[PDB]
């Protein structure tokens, strides 16, 4: 797989369990986004995996 | 059902 990182632009709250919350300038590792505007993402901070809204990062590297 | 199909919300 790709070893490309994305960074969190903004923070964002979770409202549900599915999904990630995050801070600005957080790490993610997406690894899917191919399939709809939310991508499935793994946190180089905490470990976790969830969904993201794709709006809320950009490529870091 | 898909996950990724949703909306997106506003930026802050």
């Amino acid at each position: 797989g790709s070893h490309m990182t994305f960074v969190a632009l903004y923070d964002y709250e979770s409202r549900t369990e599915e999904d990630l919350s995050f801070k600005k300038g957080e790490r993610l590792q997406i690894v899917n986004n191919t399939e709809g505007d939310w991508w499935l993402a793994h946190s180089l901070t905490t470990g976790r995996t969830g969904y993201i809204p794709s709006n809320y990062v950009a490529p870091s590297d | 059902v898909s996950l990724a199909r949703r909306p997106l919300p506003p930026l802050p």
